[PDB]
RNA sequence: GCUUACGACCAUAUCACGUUGAAUGCACGCCAUCCCGUCCGAUCUGGCAAGUUAAGCAACGUUGAGUCCAGUUAGUACUUGGAUCGGAGACGGCCUGGGAAUCCUGGAUGUUGUAAGCU
RNA sequence: AGAGGAACCUAUUCUCAAACUUUCAAUGGAUAUGAAGUUGCAGUUUCUUUAGUGAACUGU
RNA sequence: UCAGAGAGGACGGAAACCUCUCGUAGAGCAAAAGGGCAAAAGCUUGCUUGAUCUUGACUUUCAGUACGAGUACAGACCGCG
């Protein structure tokens, strides 16, 4: 059986990428970070402490806590036939702000942006519902300096 | 065509006052072997020669085979610059006799030599203490190296400015009249 | 000899941070000290940069954010003269001076010198801007970049320049001018005429008795200037009053019209024609060689 | 003695090779990999003739010496030892591993069975697929038929099959021969040895001028 | 007679046979874990609202 | 583009294809059931229909028909309001079931034979 | 078109050699009474302005090395799912969908923020 | 394994790595996709800020 | 600023000690292996006892028990700057 550190196994996962050594971008501690908001983990090396665990390295979490220069994640774990939301204390140097989140962010205020606009500018409601790309229309094309090449399958060459 | 005019420029830069070659420092070097007295007389030479209190180098190892041990000090070092420097190294230059050959210069524009007593550098003998070699270093350089050395948005000096062989050859032998012996046989 | 500096060499190597490859700032101290808490959020955590050149004091205001620092205030003590002094532009009384400056001249701007006048006499002793009414003082924290912090240094002068000013500048007097660091005992006395420059004083009355020529040509555009060792503590303390008096920043000038004074580069085309020429000029010098 | 390759045939484990986990690894039965003129310049011999693997198996050391010792062999008494380079282009360099047992009465009071089975260094094989090189003979245009039957004799030794066919590259080189004739007269290919060099365009013209291209 | 024999062979199944049951909702309400001197504020804070 | 996907997860158990205009008619009037409140109710009557896609001005099986042929805006719910056909083995049989369409087999898109393999289903 | 202070991204910014550098500035620079630190005013520190763009630095140059981007490699290698598929087997192709990376070829050689100033 | 300047330097070359890697799939993992939301107005705080400056909370 | 290389210097040699250039870490960091680190996490040096007092929360193993180890805070008294 496997030996049950906290660390094994983490080779490349806790490895910095190539010519990415050294010196950690001061970017990361100006990130504003609130409670509420979602986090990406992922490990950083170069910081032993506040590290998360293997387990949680790649995964997406809440934050619920914000200290001093760390943030406090409920990170959906899955043991057995239940998914548990544990709670980890991790360091700004090992997160990073998720997009997903804030894309629907910005469709949200978009779609509440032109229902106002289309109301009060007398207009029908607009569709504010993604869908699914639909099967391509009819449509013609032009042969004009575009004729078709009649192609054939090709015989066996001996390649040596 | 272009290159008299190209060749003309060159010649007025390297012109410079700013490119003057200068003696840097003055390194004296005795490497006693051994701790103990033997190392606190040389220490006095060297003060009495330079007139600052000289350093203490300790071996970086143990060799057996030159009876030394790690971390015992075994040669004593000062550094002179300023014109306390040019003395001494007058005094050197004339216990050599203005004599030097073309493989004591480094190609990066310095040189040294050995004297092998140092009362021939007119140090009245004293017989509590006796009588000691010293190595002697000479760098050379321009002014504008400080940018090289300054803590703060250190460079690299640029090829122009550094120093060569033959233009220490060219300073030793303008300045001190010096001779070059030639090559000794190999 | 293996050449060390291969392709393999520059293949593998990975460049520092270009502020550390100009070797202009720390990142180890720079963490430390732009960094805010996470549970203040946004909120703005002042710094005061100083630096001093070889002709010139700046001293500076800023906080940081995530495309760069944010300027707020800045003194120069190339402004000086716009205050009396003419010469002397780097020592300690130019930086105290300059820290003065810029201590008054950003609480003018927040709508904050009535309140905080700062410690308007100049006696030397420590001083710390004491809350008045509701709103605490200003606060910045001291900047000093690659410099040595020794006893005595212009950077702790322009610190305590904004001190007295009247913007609170977590500090203690251990590093001031007059400090022993043997006894740790203050002189304020000594300290005060260090900022009022009696040192420059002392050493031009030196200098003047030891040999004149030694001491035109180290105060020569002193003389021309007209200040001898016997009226620059009287202007050192008229600058600091005229500071008091007037702090905004200087009017600026209209943008005058700029042309080209460097090459600009050459087009690919350019290029090309230039490999060309070459081309051709070579192989006409290897036929007639 | 040796156990029959038929053991040690197919390609089962992952690579083994010897290091610093795999000691006390003996040596290759094969040690020479280049036999023949193989100092002759790169124009001198033209033709290349190749035996490609149709197996995806173990090629034994003493397998790969054998078939070089036939061919080497046919090829000097056939064509003198100038006038062929044979390149055996297959290394040995993966550990099969022996689990021995006593195969005397009453071993089984000290046989171990199948408990604590890892084997210890038995041989170096050379793991091959299908379209792999495993030897490579360049000679002149009129010993074609030489090379041919040469290396018909040398499939023998090995297990499974082999398909012998000529290439249409020059010799050792990665250029087919017209291409060949016509960068080498262009000057883009500079002789290397037994192989070339392709001068790519880009450098110092300083340096072009020492062979306009 | 070797009885170590561990497996993971019919783990899912039994796993997904009542469903994998994600968290709930209001997990995200409680104030548990939270910095006390937040906590200690946020009290004050409610304490004193008027109500009208 | 949100379906397609399933299409393909599913490939080796279905056969599917594009239905057409009597395929349309024959699965509605031979073997049309509704979903009635979890019950599965033949569809011998336009009223049926009215009574459950009334609201949505659909009232009869033409209704219907129109709305799947021509992907209506409530397709979803017309759709949904029929129970799963439930089809006849074909009268000729199968040919493999194992391979797909084009490897002589049964099983993906048959595109628009799926038509001539309904007219022996339905 | 630039200079400086503080930066953000951290080589399209690095490295080598060379040309040019208006004005501000930066820099080198002179001195060592004082503060301060050294075997050594070399570094660090302090007081200055005779001199210099020589070096640093900036722009530019190079069929430049590196780095970055793209093309090709190639619908190739590999791979999800299917077959009472071929083959003694190793393996191989077909159906259904994903789909690379070297060599090689071409191009680019920092972008930008706040504050102050020159032009 | 030769080549260009016995070893050495330079540019190459044949064959490789479960405990080698610049690069890097397919399958795979995770999160989000609104009423428990979005905009304001109008109050609380002993936390935070030089500061209604923020953070959070409260309101029939 | 390391490992190392190059070039120089009385006795000094392949190796003692001094000097200059280059040097992406090829060194070192108590120990196994793997990560990490260059105005440092290495080397030299000053001062020190946060290796202290108190409770909760959480991670790891996990049954989401306990020990051990660790993480982020809060309250006190301190160290360095």
């Amino acid at each position: 059986t496997n030996s049950k550190g906290l660390r094994r196994g983490t080779r490349y996962m806790f490895a910095r990428d190539f010519r990415k050594h050294g010196v950690e971008h001061l970017s990361t501690y100006y990130t504003q970070y609130k409670r509420g908001d979602l986090v990406d983990i992922k490990t950083n090396g170069a910081f032993q402490k506040g590290m998360p665990f293997k387990a949680y390295h790649g995964r997406t979490g809440r934050i619920f806590n914000v200290t001093r220069g760390a943030v406090g994640i409920i990170v959906n774990k899955r043991v057995r036939g239940n998914i548990l939301p544990k709670r980890i204390n991790i360091r700004i140097e090992h997160i990073k702000p998720s997009k997903c989140r804030t894309d629907f962010l910005n469709r949200v205020k978009s779609n509440d942006e032109k229902r106002k606009a289309a109301k009060s500018a007398g207009q029908p409601v607009p569709a504010l519902k993604r869908l699914p790309v639909a099967p391509r229309g009819a449509h013609t094309v032009t042969t004009q300096n575009n004729e078709p090449e009649l192609l054939a399958p090709l015989r066996f060459e001996i390649v040596a | 065509g272009d290159i008299e005019k190209q060749t003309e420029i060159r010649e007025k830069k390297a012109r410079n006052v700013m490119r003057e070659l200068k003696i840097q420092k003055l390194c004296l070097n005795i490497c006693v072997g051994e701790s103990g007295d033997r190392l606190t007389r040389a220490a006095k030479v060297l003060e009495q020669l330079t007139g600052q209190t000289p350093v203490f180098s300790k071996a970086r190892y143990t060799v057996r085979t030159f009876g030394i041990r790690r971390n015992e000090k075994i040669a004593v070092h000062c550094t002179v610059r300023g014109p306390k420097a040019e003395e001494i190294l007058e005094k050197g230059l004339k216990v050599k006799e203005y004599e030097l050959y073309k493989e004591n210069f480094s190609d990066t524009g310095n040189f040294g030599f050995g004297v092998q007593e140092h009362i021939d550098l007119g140090i009245k003998y004293d017989p509590s203490i006796g009588i000691y070699g010293m190595d002697f270093y000479v760098v050379l350089d321009r002014a504008g190296r400080r940018i090289a050395k300054r803590r703060r948005a250190p460079g690299r000096v640029g090829p122009s400015h550094r120093v060569e062989r033959e233009e220490s050859i060219k300073w030793f032998q303008q300045k001190y009249d010096g001779i070059i012996l030639p090559p000794k046989p190999k | 000899v293996k050449v060390i500096k291969n392709k393999a060499y520059f293949k593998r190597y990975q460049v520092k941070l270009r502020r550390r490859r100009e070797g202009k700032t720390d990142y180890y101290a720079r963490k430390r000290l732009t960094v805010q808490d996470k549970n203040k959020y946004n909120t703005p955590k002042y710094r005061l940069i100083v630096r001093i050149t070889n002709k010139d004091v700046v001293a500076q205001l800023a906080y940081s954010k995530i495309e760069g620092d944010v300027v707020v205030a800045s003194a120069y003590s190339h402004e000086l003269p716009r205050y009396g002094l003419k010469v002397g532009l780097t020592n300690y009384a130019a930086a105290y001076a300059t820290g003065l400056l810029l201590a008054r001249r950003h609480l003018k701007t927040i709508g904050l010198d009535s309140t905080y006048k700062g410690h308007e006499e100049l006696t030397g002793e420590d001083y710390n801007v004491e809350e008045e009414g509701d709103r605490a003082p200003f606060k910045a924290v001291l900047d000093i970049g690659l410099a040595r912090t020794t006893t005595g240094s212009k950077i702790f002068a322009v610190m305590k320049g904004v001190a007295d000013g009247g913007i609170n500048v977590p500090h203690s007097e251990s590093r001031f001018f007059g400090f022993d660091q043997e006894s740790k005992e203050y002189n304020a006395e000594a300290h005060r005429d260090r900022i009022l420059g009696k040192h420059v004083a002392d050493y031009m009355t030196y200098l003047k008795e030891e040999d004149e020529d030694r001491y035109k040509r180290q105060f020569s555009k002193f003389l021309a200037a007209g200040l001898n060792a016997d009226n620059l503590v009287a202007t050192y303390q008229k600058v600091h009053s005229a500071i008091r008096a007037d702090a905004s920043p200087a009017a600026k000038k209209a943008a005058k019209p700029s042309k080209r004074h460097t090459a600009k580069r050459l087009t690919y085309d350019e290029r090309k024609q230039r490999v060309a020429d070459k081309k051709a000029l070579l192989l006409q010098l290897k036929e007639q060689q | 003695g040796r156990r029959p390759a038929r053991c040690y045939r197919y390609i089962k484990n992952k690579p083994y090779p010897k290091s610093r986990f795999c000691r006390g690894v003996p040596d290759a039965k094969i040690r020479i990999f280049d036999l023949g003129n193989k100092r002759a310049n790169v124009d001198t011999f033209p033709a290349c003739v190749h035996m490609m693997s149709n197996e995806r198996e173990h090629l034994s050391s003493e397998a790969l010496e054998a078939a070089r010792i036939c061919a080497n062999k046919y090829m000097v008494k056939n064509c003198g030892k100038d006038g062929f380079h044979l390149r055996v282009r297959k290394h040995p360099f993966h550990v099969t591993r022996i689990n021995k047992m006593l195969s005397c009465a009453g071993a089984d009071r000290l046989q171990t069975g199948m408990r604590g089975a890892y084997g210890k260094p038995q041989g170096l094989v050379a793991r091959v697929d299908i379209g792999d090189i495993l030897f490579s003979m360049r000679i002149k245009e009129g010993n074609v038929k030489h090379a041919i039957e040469a290396f018909r004799r040398a499939k023998f030794k090995f297990p499974g099959r082999q398909i012998i066919v000529s290439s249409r590259k020059w010799g050792f080189t990665k250029w087919d021969r017209e291409d060949y004739e016509r960068m080498r007269a262009e000057g883009r290919l500079r002789s290397d040895g037994v192989g070339v060099q392709l001068q790519r365009e880009h450098g110092p013209l300083t340096k072009w001028i020492e062979n306009p291209i | 007679a070797k009885s170590k024999n561990h497996t993971n062979h019919n783990q899912n199944k039994k796993a997904h046979r009542n469903g994998i049951t994600k968290p709930k909702k209001h997990i995200f309400l409680s104030m548990k874990g939270v910095d006390a001197k937040f906590i200690k504020n946020l009290r004050f804070s409610r304490k004193n609202n008027k109500r009208q | 583009k949100a379906t397609l996907p399933l299409l393909r997860i599913i490939e080796p158990y279905v056969a599917w294809g594009y239905p057409n205009n009597k395929t349309i008619h024959d699965l509605l009037y031979k073997r049309g059931y509704a979903k009635v409140d979890g019950n599965r109710v033949p569809i011998t009557d336009n009223t049926i229909v009215e009574q459950s896609l009334g609201k949505f001005n659909i009232i009869c099986l033409e209704d219907l028909a129109h709305e799947i042929a021509t992907v209506g805006p409530h397709f979803k719910e017309a759709t949904n309001f029929l129970w799963p056909f439930k089809l006849n083995n074909p009268t000729g049989g199968w040919t493999k079931k194992t391979n797909h369409f084009v490897e002589g087999g049964d099983f993906g898109n048959r595109e628009d034979q799926i038509n001539n393999l309904l007219r022996k289903m339905v």
